[PDB]
């Protein structure tokens, strides 16, 4: 299983979105962490649209089709990060990482 | 094929529900359009005429009607378990909006052309003239109304006034139609309340006992709701049909009287109103 | 290695049974219609996944026969198929088949298109034939030729010599016509397209022009989860069943069993009981549910007495020394114990009581040894005349027949999920899935849905929420003790817009009060039903194969909220015009005087009666049934 | 709260060996299947392996698989990892990771949601 | 389509092991037999309830159209009728009958 | 006569060992005495249902 | 019986999924069953006060 | 065991021996043999499989003697920790009870 992201995403400040595509991605469970500059990563979504607490309402998820999208609404100077996508390949028991996309 | 025969009944009642809306109010092949003038004589007609303001293009009266019923499910995109159920409501065929264009239509044209247009082609009439007229057929001579014009036209237009303020200070004057919504309401909340019934099995719930005991303990238990849930369904399909045929004995009725009261002048007695008919004006509900 | 289209070849008379001028439907085994057939031109072996259809065009004596099995080997049982010009053996052995074949180094014995369907279920290798003159593309039935009662196992196959088509059944449902002659004269593969879906909804091979509602679209789970409470004690039920002695049944010895996983199989090597007896729940079943707690009461009553151990029962064990109730959920294991609860001359520790003074209530206790009254003397605690000691002793002898032979009793009582569960089965939990359709299982209670993240304020000792249906809508998961919403998964109406099969082939799907961008996508036929798959969005639902127009007809297929279709090379959808334009020139001084007429005659068609209808119940019902009758004669 | 500390990183030679330490606290360590999760410096991240609560079954990378070894000590709330045969391409930030409560088995709903601080480990 | 419905009916089976009368009979001893005879009677019972029921309304509704027809003969076909729409479109001259 | 054949139809068993309640119950257990009831209330409530 | 019946066949049903045709065991020939004669009857009478 | 040869029935006999289907049609009788397959120090030439895969088929046999993998570390067609062998032997014994 591979999953494919965009290498950089460009936005205005104050809409951000992020793109994770796999064959039938629907049916899996894609989960989305956030990794600073020097920093590890920090889960941001989960199941698709879950948003754990203390990580702000900008955030939200989707996955849907062939696609899941991670969308930041009004997006800051302090989201600038690399954002990746994690899904469990069932055909393998492997965990498999995204790409990864900066912005 | 149960269940064949109640998917059937439904569908042949669904079908008939807008047989019976285009009967009464698909009466005209022509949408007539009121003058740009509004005047007739000193006739009022601003309470009955539809409002270009309003985006649903009604009329006070009507709009009144629209707010004064509330409906449970409008069939658009305790209503989440029926429709988790299985049960759902469909949209009827024709919008509001078209109804009240086709009340506006019937409206335009017992205006401007009185009984002719319903009989015929529309002859363009002075209202004045259509009101000597349909004094003439209560069997009053016309001077008396031309003497007496401008009194019948202050008297109609207070009447029009004295129904809006009744019709909007009234707490139950649209009861039938709120009755049937009730009724339909209260039909569906009864069938999804159903299936929390045993009817004599260990539980309610399939998946209790699918877990609790074995395919042919299963299959006694699964078989006894399925005769209840079953009946149940008969129960509420029979008593939609006994409804359905009252209202299209009632929407007949309104057909009658759309053709006999509105389109022309009915010698019938009160069959349109109390005391000598002149005339009818439709509003959607 | 190539592939073609079946067409509409692959049938079969699905049974024995003559059918003539039937429009017959039935489940089986078929191939679809359509499906993606392998065409071999000639060395590996094929599978046989739930039957295979075979087809030969060749016109000389090439194809001689086949071979199924599963690993061709003599390991294993492997069943041979050959044909000569005069005889066919089938013959069925451990053959060590050579790996290209044409056979072997080293049971059951039985004696232009070539179509042939082989089938391998029900312990029955049903082989099917057809010769049909000239895939082509025209309708022909395989009559079966030969039932094999070999019961083999079949997963993989090959032919024995050249080239053949080879296709797979799939549970089908198919709608068959049977004409005058009784064949199979044409068919409908329900599941083919949404034509053919009204097709088999509507019983006919015919559809008029209109809008039929056929099925309802249901998204399929995608994974199944199971939720436990995190235990790992084992229950201690040998310390009930393998105790040295027993209590007597006037105090009956109970223990609580919670906080531990209950594997209730084991329970036969325990004690030598023969089978279990149980009230309101199966024991096959007993390893996948949880109970709240367990209470497991012992003791030892008579044979004969064994049947007051249920619910409902009268007599001296259930009504002075142990009484279940009318309600009672669980299992009463009973035992034959005469070689260690008896003795020569009598065994008299085991004791029951057989006076009291009332009832004793469901799962009450009494060991009061207090002198009865019988009579209205008092007693003054001294046994006597109409005064006698409450407890009767059994006195157990080895010489005493099996219904006096001493009994041990174990009664398992259940209670329900109510409570956090503490008894549980040996089910192993998985990961929590959220926002996705799933099967779940929590502590037993078994559904299919979406679990989401719930904002419903549960009080800590409540661990479910239940809806108008009495249906579980929340629940409280066994470990992370966070509060769940399930939701049904997305489903919806499903209606068929043709404008009649006399007219063109085409359809519109109209998916019922759903979301356009709600309709499922899944690319594969286990993530969505119906199998077939197929825009325009109205108040009625979404539309998907009509073309939306900006003019205005008169309604032909009524869709809904104002929105109708029609044929007109292809499917339009619009909304429908109330009539045509008019105004009327109304003036103060204007009229309009008519100056001809026309005689015009109008036709209208009034129902007057209906079909006079007789009905006797004795035929319809029974129909020259003596005992039917009887039975039907108990109704009033 | 929870908390994870990485320990044995360094310098090591091409084809040698090396052990990682993951000191746990803050949760009931025996339910937790744990992981490694390394990333080499401009790159993404890549899952390196992974060990159940039990220790009863073990899961490697297709890239890391008969070079690494995972392992754990409940009676201490540790898990080590240890390589050998490193690669150049081995130098890596190595993180260990704990899933949440309910996602604590490696099956479908396998995810993070801590992670530890890392260790660099170059070759 | 009532009367072929009723008739289809007689193949279900109602949670009995066969829809057949003599299966049951043959197949099974008079105790059980009655149990399964005793679940298509039930079954065959609630079918002819339904028709008797839906039969009944549509009678109904029969009646009602009848009532209609013979009002339109009276006051269309033995007079001239003033009612607007009633026998026709335009102002009503007359009508003729015709059985159907 | 509605009212007379409804209340003719409480003599009828429908499959029941007897038509009176208090029959069932003096003769029976509180298992086969709920079966047979059960049998009873289905006849009646069709009865009161048609 | 006319009906073709194919040499695999042994009994043909109807539309009530009652067996209309079968094949005798012995003799393999196809054989119609039609039920007896029957109908109702109705009895008219001028009354028993007449 | 002889209540687990009935259609809808699980357990070991039921799940890995001898399989009825739901809608069965037939008869089944057992008899106790007490007096001839029982001997005395147990008769251990009657077996049942205890470990499968998976759950048999109605009418299915599996006389397969191969070793099964309870856990994840292949066996490698040798019996040892977490493989056992799937026949397990009844050791009838004349003392033993009815059931
Ligand atoms: C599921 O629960 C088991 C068992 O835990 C016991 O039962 C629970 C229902 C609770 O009541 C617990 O409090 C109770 O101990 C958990 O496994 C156990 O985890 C604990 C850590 O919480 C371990 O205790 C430690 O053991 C070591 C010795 O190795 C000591 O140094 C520590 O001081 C401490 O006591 C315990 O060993 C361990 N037991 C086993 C058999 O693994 C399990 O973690 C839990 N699962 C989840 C996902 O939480
Ligand atoms: C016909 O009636 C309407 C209302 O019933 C009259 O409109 C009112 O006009 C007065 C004075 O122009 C305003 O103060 C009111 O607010 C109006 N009412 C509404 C509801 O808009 C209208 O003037 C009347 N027609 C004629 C020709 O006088
Ligand atoms: C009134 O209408 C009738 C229509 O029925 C006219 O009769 C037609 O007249 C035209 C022109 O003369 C003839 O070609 C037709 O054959 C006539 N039809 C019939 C059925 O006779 C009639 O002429 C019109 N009269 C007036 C005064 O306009
Ligand atoms: C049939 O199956 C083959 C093999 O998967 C595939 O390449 C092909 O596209 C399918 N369809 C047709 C129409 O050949
Ligand atoms: C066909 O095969 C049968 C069975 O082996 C054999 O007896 C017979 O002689 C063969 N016939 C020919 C023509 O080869
Ligand atoms: C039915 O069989 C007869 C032979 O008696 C044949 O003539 C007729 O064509 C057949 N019907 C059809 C529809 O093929
Ligand atoms: C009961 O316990 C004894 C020892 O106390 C043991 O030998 C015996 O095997 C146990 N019974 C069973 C059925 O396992
Ligand atoms: C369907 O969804 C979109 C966005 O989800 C929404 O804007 C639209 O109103 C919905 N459709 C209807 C008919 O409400
Ligand atoms: C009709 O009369 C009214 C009122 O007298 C006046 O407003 C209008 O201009 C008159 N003329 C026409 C042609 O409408």
């Amino acid at each position: 299983y591979v999953l494919t992201q965009p290498p950089s995403v460009s936005v205005a400040p104050g809409t951000a979105r992020v793109t994770c595509g796999a064959n039938n991605i629907g049916s899996e469970s894609v989960h989305w962490y956030q990794q600073k500059a020097g920093q590890a990563p920090v889960l941001v979504i989960y199941y698709d649209r879950g948003r754990p607490s203390g990580i702000p309402e900008r955030f939200s998820g989707s996955n849907s089709g062939n696609t899941a999208t991670l969308t930041i609404s009004r997006v800051e100077a302090g989201d600038e990060a690399e954002y990746y996508c994690q899904v469990w390949d069932k055909s393998s028991d492997h965990v498999v990482f995204g790409g990864g996309t900066k912005l | 094929s149960f269940c064949t025969q109640l998917k059937r009944a439904l569908t042949g009642i669904a079908v008939e529900q807008d047989k019976n809306t285009q009967e009464v109010f698909a009466q005209v092949k022509q949408i007539y359009k009121t003058p740009p003038i509004k005047y007739f004589g000193g006739f009022n007609f601003s309470q009955i005429l539809p409002d270009p303001s309003k985006p649903s293009k009604r009329s006070p009266i009507e709009d009144l009607l629209f707010n004064k019923v509330t409906l449970a499910d409008a069939g658009f995109i305790l209503i989440c378990a029926q429709k988790f159920n299985g049960l759902t409501v469909l949209p009827p065929l024709l919008t509001d909006e078209m109804i009240a264009q086709y009340t506006s239509a019937l409206l335009a044209g017992t205006i401007t052309s009185g009984w002719t247009f319903g009989a015929g082609p529309a002859l363009q009439i002075p209202f004045p003239m259509q009101m000597a007229y349909r004094f003439n057929g209560i069997g009053v001579t016309q001077n008396v109304l031309y003497e007496n014009q401008k009194l019948i036209a202050n008297q109609f237009n207070s009447a029009i006034g004295k129904i809006q303020d009744s019709l909007s200070s009234t707490p139950s004057a649209l009861g039938k139609l709120q009755d049937v919504v009730n009724h339909n309401a209260q039909a569906l909340n009864t069938l999804v309340k159903q299936l929390s019934s045993k009817f004599g099995a260990i539980s309610s719930v399939l998946n209790d006992i699918l877990s609790r005991l074995d395919p042919p303990e299963a299959e006694v238990q699964i078989d006894r709701l399925i005769t209840g849930r079953l009946q149940s369904l008969q129960t509420y399909v029979t008593q939609q049909l006994i409804r359905a045929a009252e209202i299209r004995a009632s929407a007949n009725l309104a057909a009658t009287k759309m053709s006999e009261c509105v389109l022309g002048q009915s010698k019938r007695v009160d069959f349109c109103g109390k005391g000598y008919h002149l005339m009818s004006f439709p509003q959607s509900a | 290695q190539s592939y073609t289209n079946s067409f509409t070849r692959g049938v079969y008379y699905p049974d024995k049974v003559f059918r003539s001028s039937v429009l017959h439907s039935t489940q089986d085994l078929f191939l679809p219609f359509f499906s993606n057939v392998t065409w071999f031109h000639a060395n590996p072996v094929l599978p046989f996944n739930d039957g295979v259809y075979f087809a030969s065009t060749e016109k000389s004596n090439i194809i001689r026969g086949w071979i199924f099995g599963t690993t061709l080997d003599s390991k294993t049982q492997s069943l041979l198929i050959v044909n000569n010009a005069t005889n066919v053996v089938i013959k069925v052995c451990e053959f060590q088949f050579c790996n290209d074949p044409f056979v072997y180094s080293s049971e059951y014995v039985s004696q232009n298109l070539r179509e042939f369907v082989f089938k391998n279920i029900d312990g029955y290798f049903k082989i099917y034939s057809k010769h049909t003159p000239i895939l082509p593309q025209g309708f022909s039935a395989l009559e079966p030729l030969v039932d094999l009662p070999i019961g083999i196992n079949i997963t993989r196959f090959q032919t024995l010599l050249a080239a053949y088509y080879v296709g797979y059944l799939q549970p089908r449902t198919f709608l068959l016509k049977y004409n005058e002659n009784g064949t199979i004269t044409d068919a409908v593969d329900c599941a083919l397209d949404p034509l053919s879906e009204t097709k088999c909804t509507l019983k006919s091979f015919t559809v008029e022009k209109g809008i039929y509602q056929t099925s309802n679209f249901r998204v399929q789970p995608t994974e199944s989860i199971v939720r436990f409470p995190n235990i790992t004690n084992l229950c201690p039920f040998d310390e009930v069943f393998n105790a040295t002695t027993f209590a007597s049944v006037y105090a009956w010895n109970r223990k609580r069993i919670s906080n531990c996983v209950a594997d209730y199989s084991v329970l036969y090597n325990f004690a030598p009981f023969f089978a279990f007896k149980c009230y309101g729940v199966s024991p096959t079943k007993l390893n996948d549910l949880c109970f709240t707690n367990v209470y497991a009461d012992s003791f030892v009553i008579r044979g004969n007495e064994v049947s007051q151990i249920a619910p409902g029962q009268t007599g001296n064990i259930a009504d002075y020394n142990y009484k279940l109730p009318d309600d009672f959920t669980g299992c009463v294991i009973a035992w034959n114990s005469n070689k260690l609860d008896s003795t020569v001359g009598g065994n008299y520790n085991y004791r029951y009581r057989l006076f009291r003074k009332s009832k004793l209530k469901p799962f009450e206790r009494d060991i009061s040894t207090e002198i009865y009254q019988a009579g209205n003397k008092p007693c003054n605690g001294v046994a006597g005349v109409n005064c006698y000691f409450p407890l009767q002793s059994y006195g157990f002898r080895p010489t005493y027949g099996v219904g006096h032979q001493p009994y041990r009793v174990v009664v398992l009582s259940f209670e329900l999920l109510h409570a956090p569960a503490t008894v549980c089965g040996p089910k192993k939990s998985t990961n929590l899935v959220k926002n996705k359709c799933v099967n779940f299982n929590f502590n037993g209670l078994t559904g299919t849905g979406v679990l989401t993240e719930s904002n419903k304020k549960f009080l800590p000792f409540q661990q479910f929420g239940r809806d108008i249906a009495d249906t579980t809508d929340a629940v409280r998961d066994p470990q992370t003790l966070e509060i769940l919403d399930i939701t049904p998964c997305s489903f919806g109406g499903v209606s068929v817009i043709t404008p009649g099969t006399n007219t063109s082939n085409q359809v519109a799907v109209l998916y019922q009060g759903v979301n356009c961008t709600e309709v499922p996508v899944a690319i594969h036929a286990d993530q969505l039903t119906p199998t077939w798959r197929v825009v325009f969005q109205t108040r009625a639902g979404c539309l998907i194969g009509a073309e939306y127009v900006n003019n205005s007809y008169e309604c032909d297929i009524p869709i809904g909220a104002g929105i109708c279709a029609s044929y007109q090379q292809s499917i339009i959808a619009y909304t429908m015009s109330l009539g045509a334009e008019n105004s009327v020139a109304y003036s103060n001084n204007s009229i309009a005087i008519p100056t001809n007429f026309t005689i015009s005659v109008t036709t209208e068609i009034l129902p007057v009666s209906m079909t006079k209808t007789s009905v006797d119940c004795t035929m319809y019902i029974c129909g020259d049934s003596t005992e039917c009758s009887n039975l039907l004669l108990q109704y009033g | 709260e929870v908390q994870l500390l990485e320990s044995g990183g360094g310098l090591v030679q091409p084809g040698g060996s090396l052990r990682l330490s993951c000191a746990a606290s803050g949760f009931s360590f025996s339910g937790y299947a744990l992981s490694w999760v390394r990333q080499t410096p401009g790159k993404g991240l890549e899952w390196v392996s992974s060990i159940s609560g039990s220790a009863d079954s073990t899961y490697y990378a297709d890239s890391v698989k008969g070079r690494f070894t995972i392992s754990r000590d409940n009676s201490k709330n540790t898990f080590y990892l240890q390589m050998s045969s490193l690669r150049a391409d081995d130098t890596a930030i190595y993180y260990c990771a704990k899933p949440p409560l309910g996602s604590n088995l490696f099956a479908v709903g396998y995810h993070f949601d801590y992670w530890g601080q890392g260790t660099l480990v170059t070759v």
